[PDB]
RNA sequence: CGUAUGUUCAA
RNA sequence: GAAGACGGUCGAACUUGACUAUCUAGAGGAAGUAAAAGUCGUAACAAGGUUUCCGUAGGUGAACCUGCGGAAGGAUCAUUA
RNA sequence: GGUGACCACGGGUGACGGGGAAUCAGGGUUCGAUUCCGGAGAGGGAGCCUGAGAAACGGCUACCACAUCCAAGGAAGGCAGCAGGCGCGCAAAUUACCCACUCCCGACCCGGGGAGGUAGUGACGAAAAAUAACAAUACAGGACUCUUUCGAGGCCCUGUAAUUGGAAUGAGUCCACUUUAAAUCCUUUAACGAGGAUCCAUUGGAGGGCAAGUCUGGUGCCAGCAGCCGCGGUAAUUCCAGCUCCAAUAGCGUAUAUUAAAGUUGCUGCAGUUAAAAAGCUCGUAGUUGGAUCUUGGGAGCGGGCGUCCCCGCCUUUACUUUGAAAAAAUUAGAGUGUUCAAAGCAGGCCCGAGCCGCCUGGAUACCGCAGCUAGGAAUAAUGGAAUAGGACCGCGGUUCUAUUUUGUUGGUUUUCGGAACUGAGGCCAUGAUUAAGAGGGACGGCCGGGGGCAUUCGUAUUGCGCCGCUAGAGGUGAAAUUCUUGGACCGGCGCAAGACGGACCAGAGCGAAAGCAUUUGCCAAGAAUGUUUUCAUUAAUCAAGAACGAAAGUCGGAGGUUCGAAGACGAUCAGAUACCGUCGUAGUUCCGACCAUAAACGAUGCCGACCGGCGAUGCGGCGGCGUUAUUCCCAUGACCCGCCGGGCAGCUUCCGGGAAACCAAAGUCUUUGGGUUCCGGGGGGAGUAUGGUUGCAAAGCUGAAACUUAAAGGAAUUGACGGAAGGG
């Protein structure tokens, strides 16, 4: 069955973005799925999304702006400490110039270079660059 | 897919977004729950209660035109039933099944049936003893269950 | 595929575990079988008595008779065939003669042409096959 | 309808 | 207050038996592997001259042969109202 | 009772544990007998005395093994302390000097210490570092400038046991001196001490990998070499040599363990269609994993770094994350410091004038996993609170109990007092149940299917038999013969009996978990898909153990026995023919009941879930729509036509993308590597063999090694050649 649903999102992501589409639905929605869009639209990866209320899990649109090279999950949450972040960076990003860490902290949903600058490690959701 | 079955069927029923009671229903909460009473009195299972209600009453669904669920309405008024309606008809298909391996003993495909039947009744069994809904020694006993069903 | 769960580090460790066996390199090491078949005992030279001179024929497509001497060592009582190197060595070594005995550089298996020969000759009696060769000293004559 | 075989190495 | 003794306790050790581990002898029997130039056939490779192979069973110097069911990794992606 | 698949119990260990060592992208692999800490033992056990402390062994007692002395009555023993011997082995030092150092014991400033220090042996390993340098002549050669281009001059540089020449020095020997407990070595010094500076550098290699000869002689698939590929068969780039050259250098070669290379054990991070691999199929417990949903736009000052952005905030479950405490030294990283440099060491440095009480220092720092403890965070993940309210909260009325107090001449207190239970009537909380998953279960509805079981029916054929007709052949084959036949075979007609089988229709169609499933009709139970504004509400996915089914052959008991047909017999064919061909023919093939558990059980391709191109069909279900046809007209319903949706068997196309390619719309969404989960492979063999266990009536099934051997075995594709393959010449 469905075990993940945000690595259900992020790969309907990539392979929509692979395949030069402008929009992509995403189904089911999650306060995750929202949280994770909305980092890599802080960032431009994506433009505006709009989340389609059902009076159940929901559904997504997210508008493509042909940026993603690869946005994908890591599965399990692996918890991430602060001395550790770097070699996951190692690992999972093409460069230090670019491409983020998303990370589930104490202090909210937020990218690998946030929780270095608010000290705090936590536990891995993906990654995009 | 059914967890039986290599079907991957999706034939379902998709609920309508509004869960608001229409203007043409004329029939009240109260009243509604008044004629459930009288459709589980007269031996109808919430399954089929809801059909009649649906078919020739217009309650398109219960819980919106009384907030309840058809089962826990039943509840409240003592009307449950002993054993709940999908354990019971999973129970009974076991019996007619068993039955007929006793006359028809060369039906190996009878026999692989029954062990799946058997399957879907311990896992829902299961299930019923972990909320608390039967007894926390309910056991199917397919010898003595023929005289709980039908 | 694999089982990736945040609690399967027992199914991982269980798994190479069992999969470890199944590589003849670690097999060879862990089981003790091959310590105790291997004729040196885990020793990487091994003393013995020449029993007697023999002469191997080399592989196809090569011809020629490789020198051997059939040796039994001194720890353990195991009959070996050691190769002698070299043209003349041979002539150095006699019959029941204390050699010094080491691998052929295959960890266990057969070098070159020379077929299930193992072995290798490095001294006769107390004084190096190679000095002999190259005239440094000479078969203890008594 | 109905037959088998071709010593060793060597470009 | 010494020697000494009944009883108790810990108990080495010795004999017997049982269990177990490792090593090892053995008439004979039956395999495997290696080795420049042995004997018999020619089973597999081409439709390999009986298409080959799988399971099972019987048979025969030896490869193998035959029955029954299966596969194509076939020698047919196809045979006409 | 307790412990156990979260691996107990049992066995093994070339297992003392740790600090640590080697290797190093990250992850990690291996080692740790060994100088520091902890433990254990003193030939093997056991029992003890003394003592604060021992189950002590440089204490004792006994037994066992071994061993010494003896006058044969007895007596005595314990190096896994330091040396030394023997034995074992591939494998490891002196029967040296000393309490001076370091420290320990004792009545003790004084004695003792094989603890420890010192030297000896020591290419374990590590650090520094000789084996010449120079100058001129010489000869090539560059070189720098000029000039007939030539050529010339000086100058810089290089090859020559060149021709030399005299300078330098330490290895060496050796006064003293220092060193030191005494010595030694080192450091210094005087003497001496270099030309072939014979004061003489080796070890490996020279086809490739891999740096360096296709030089010369010898041998002639011999001898040998060669880690691998390979060299050698009378002109060897590879053997044996000479010459030369190359690599490292006081060190190199070889053997063996181990690490990287190995993404060839893959957590990161590998494979499983065809190379090795997905269990025959399904159910299923542990294990692992598991939909969505509950406070977020939040005064700034918490600006102008201008914001209707900000780092800043102030609208005690468990995991997790951040923080603090404590975590031996040595080692490792790392700061300082001319051990002369350096490995090292923890020292050293300033100031000479007075050391008048010399001063001036350094002897850092970081990491210490996991667990525990501490204080924050509250996303993520798990879990809980009200449903027969046994509910939260507020006060109210009772039935009780007990300490202090609230009366200081006692005691009785006038007592009150607070808390802790039981209990009644209330009010109040917006009173209290998230949703209804393109998750699942179940209900219902109309269908649908070679799905399964039982019974029944029919069909023609094969075989046999009876009668009849005619007739001499029939059969079989490449040709034959075995064989049947005037006792009438074969053939033709009628009829009967038996047993098997279900043609054509029949499809890249349907159904089933696979195995598999096809004449009619009846009965029995089941099932997918579709339809649904029905119901339940996470009940799920996958699965060690465990369980049901499982072609064919095979086995057991009974019935039957047409046909075919292992075995067998025979006839051919052939060199043989234990075969292919043919004539017979047993078991079997068939039904019933019990076994067996394997197949190229194959899509050689796990399952569940999501996404990713197009097109024509097709089967099932539903919905919509001109028209044709039957249902006589209507009605609906069927047959057809045009579409849509859902589940399925497939097909074509595509530079989706992948792949070693063949190919694959999955074998894609993979170095841009993680949805969940099960099984399983790690060069070819030996070998699915041996052996132990287990199942079976048996055949066998399942589980399943090792020794040893080997440099390929294999996949896909290309070009040729070949073919008792085809097509055209
Ligand atoms: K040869
Ligand atoms: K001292
Ligand atoms: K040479
Ligand atoms: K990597
Ligand atoms: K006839
Ligand atoms: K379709
Ligand atoms: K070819
Ligand atoms: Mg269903
Ligand atoms: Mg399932
Ligand atoms: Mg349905
Ligand atoms: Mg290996
Ligand atoms: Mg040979
Ligand atoms: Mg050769
Ligand atoms: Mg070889
Ligand atoms: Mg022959
Ligand atoms: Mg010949
Ligand atoms: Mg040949
Ligand atoms: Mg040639
Ligand atoms: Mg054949
Ligand atoms: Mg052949
Ligand atoms: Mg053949
Ligand atoms: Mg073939
Ligand atoms: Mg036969
Ligand atoms: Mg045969
Ligand atoms: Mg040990
Ligand atoms: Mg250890
Ligand atoms: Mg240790
Ligand atoms: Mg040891
Ligand atoms: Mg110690
Ligand atoms: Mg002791
Ligand atoms: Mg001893
Ligand atoms: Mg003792
Ligand atoms: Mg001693
Ligand atoms: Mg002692
Ligand atoms: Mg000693
Ligand atoms: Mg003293
Ligand atoms: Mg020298
Ligand atoms: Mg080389
Ligand atoms: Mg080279
Ligand atoms: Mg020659
Ligand atoms: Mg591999
Ligand atoms: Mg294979
Ligand atoms: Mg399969
Ligand atoms: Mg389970
Ligand atoms: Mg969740
Ligand atoms: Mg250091
Ligand atoms: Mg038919
Ligand atoms: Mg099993
Ligand atoms: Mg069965
Ligand atoms: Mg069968
Ligand atoms: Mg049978
Ligand atoms: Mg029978
Ligand atoms: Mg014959
Ligand atoms: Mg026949
Ligand atoms: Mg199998
Ligand atoms: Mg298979
Ligand atoms: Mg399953
Ligand atoms: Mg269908
Ligand atoms: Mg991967
Ligand atoms: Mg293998
Ligand atoms: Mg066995
Ligand atoms: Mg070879
Ligand atoms: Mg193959």
């Amino acid at each position: 069955v469905r075990m993940n649903v945000l690595a259900d999102a992020l790969k309907s992501i990539n392979n929509a973005e692979k395949r030069g589409k402008r929009q992509v639905l995403i189904r089911p929605c999650s306060k995750v799925i929202v949280r994770f869009l909305t980092v890599m639209m802080k960032h431009g990866y994506i433009g505006e999304f709009e989340i389609i209320d059902d009076h159940r899990a929901g559904k997504i649109v997210v508008n493509l702006t042909g940026r993603l090279n690869k946005c994908g999950v890591i599965s399990p949450r692996f918890d991430v400490q602060l001395k550790d972040l770097e070699k996951w960076q190692n690992n999972l990003l093409p460069s230090r110039q670019f491409g983020f860490i998303v990370l589930t902290t104490s202090a909210g949903i937020m990218d690998h270079e946030e929780a270095r600058r608010k000290h705090t490690g936590g536990k891995i959701l993906g990654f995009f660059f | 897919g059914r967890m039986h079955a290599p079907g991957k069927g999706l034939s379902q029923s998709a609920l309508p977004y509004r869960r608001s009671v229409p203007t043409w229903l004329k029939l009240t909460s109260d009243d509604v729950k008044e004629q459930i009473y009288k459709l589980a009195k007269k031996g109808l299972t919430p399954s089929q209660i809801g059909v009649i209600l649906r078919d020739s009453h217009g309650v398109a669904q219960v819980r919106f035109v009384t907030g309840n669920k058809i089962l826990r309405i039943l509840k409240s008024k003592g009307l449950a039933p002993d054993l709940p309606e999908d354990l019971y008809h999973l129970i009974k298909k076991a019996v007619a099944v068993r039955k007929h391996l006793e006359r028809n003993r060369k039906d190996k495909d009878a026999k692989f049936r029954l062990i799946l039947i058997e399957s879907r009744i311990h896992r829902l069994a299961r299930y019923y003893k972990t909320k608390r809904v039967l007894p926390p020694n309910w056991k199917y006993e397919s010898s003595t269950a023929s005289a709980l069903v039908a | 595929g694999k089982c990736r769960g945040l609690r399967t580090a027992r199914k991982l460790r269980s798994h190479r575990r069992d999969q470890k066996w199944h590589d003849k390199q670690y097999k060879k090491a862990h089981l003790g079988t091959a310590l105790k078949a291997n004729p040196f005992g885990g020793a990487s030279h091994a003393k013995g008595i020449v029993l007697e001179k023999v002469g191997v024929e080399a592989k196809q497509p090569n011809s020629a008779i490789r020198k051997c001497v059939r040796v039994q060592l001194i720890k353990n009582g195991k009959k070996i065939t050691a190769f002698v190197p070299n043209d003349g060595c041979l002539n150095f070594i006699e019959e029941n003669d204390e050699v010094l005995v080491a691998g052929f550089g295959r960890k266990g298996h057969a070098v070159g042409d020379i077929p299930g020969v193992r072995f290798k000759v490095v001294k006769v009696a107390n004084v190096s096959l190679l000095a002999l060769y190259k005239g440094k000293k000479e078969r203890p004559r008594s």
